[PDB]
């Protein structure tokens, strides 16, 4: 490989794949714009004048905002496939493989993408167009007080790596290409894949993060953090499965049987 | 097969 050309081509790929870009959302986060400000989420009244001012639903808060997560990752499994499509050698697996790598792969990447959106305060939501703060987040009722607060903890953490947008890119390849799925019929080739990208994501850091040396290992050891979400929301949604007698995105549903 | 969905996103 040409390991500079792959970190632009999948650059190029992220860009038209995701339309809200951690340098865009950055810019909107730091009022470095472009305005006007995001629409600020708080409470349940702002929560409302924000629907009007401006764009099954319940009209009880926790679940509204947890329908709304649902969508918006339909949305991102979506965007996240078409971007495994331009991944090199991706659609020449397995299809079955293709498929495995998707179903495990999404939550990390989700997390991982998700964090470009927040700060230690809030995250931006509908495209940007509003702010939905940490703290209402946390005070939704039982059980949804703790769905996002975990997704926030690792955002701070991750965010202090200072990744771009090209950093970005590479990572969420390498994280598509995981040898190490439940089920995966031919492990070698999507590994094969995975050392190309790793090269390209290393060579990429140490060119522009010359200050933090060993950034690419301080990345790579994200993903026990990572993982670590993904279980923390898996057992939560059992709880909200006992609790709630609600309906769950056919597509998640798929991505959840089995997992 | 048992992922309709995710299969057709694929194709
Ligand atoms: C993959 C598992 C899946 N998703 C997540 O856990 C998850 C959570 C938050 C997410 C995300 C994912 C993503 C991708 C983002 C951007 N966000 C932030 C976000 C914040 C607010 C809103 C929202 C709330 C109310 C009204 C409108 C909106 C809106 O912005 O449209 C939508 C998304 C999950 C599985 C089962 C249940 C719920 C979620």
């Amino acid at each position: 490989a040409d390991l500079r050309a792959l970190a632009k081509h999948l650059y190029d790929s992220y860009i038209k794949s995701f339309p809200l870009t951690k340098a865009k959302a950055r810019a909107i986060l730091t009022g470095k714009t472009t305005d006007k400000s995001p629409f600020v989420i708080y409470d349940m009244n702002s929560l409302m004048m924000g629907e009007d001012k401006i764009k099954e639903q319940s009209k009880e808060v926790a679940i509204r905002i947890f329908q709304g997560c649902q969508f918006r990752s339909v949305e991102a499994v979506q965007e996240i496939t078409e971007y495994a499509k331009s991944i090199p050698g991706f659609v020449n697996l397995d299809l079955n493989d293709q498929v495995t790598l998707l179903k495990y792969g999404v939550h990390e990447i989700i997390y991982t993408m998700l964090a470009s959106l927040m700060n230690k305060d809030g995250v931006l939501i509908s495209e940007g167009q509003g702010f939905m703060t940490r703290e209402f987040l946390k005070s939704l009722r039982k059980p949804f007080g703790d769905f996002m607060e975990p997704k926030f903890e690792f955002a701070v953490k991750f965010n202090a790596l200072e990744l771009d947008d090209s950093d970005l890119a590479i990572f969420i390849a390498v994280i598509i290409l995981s040898g190490d799925r439940p089920g995966l019929l031919n492990v070698k080739p999507i590994e094969d894949i995975q050392d190309n990208l790793l090269q390209a994501l290393e060579l990429q850091l140490k060119l522009n993060h010359p200050e933090s040396s060993q950034l690419f290992a301080k990345l790579l050891q994200k993903m026990t953090d990572l993982r670590q979400i993904v279980t923390e929301h898996v057992q939560l949604l059992q709880v909200i499965k006992k609790t709630e007698t609600m309906s769950l995105h056919p597509l998640l549903q798929e991505i959840y049987k089995d997992l | 097969e048992r992922h309709k969905i995710l299969h057709r996103l694929l194709q």
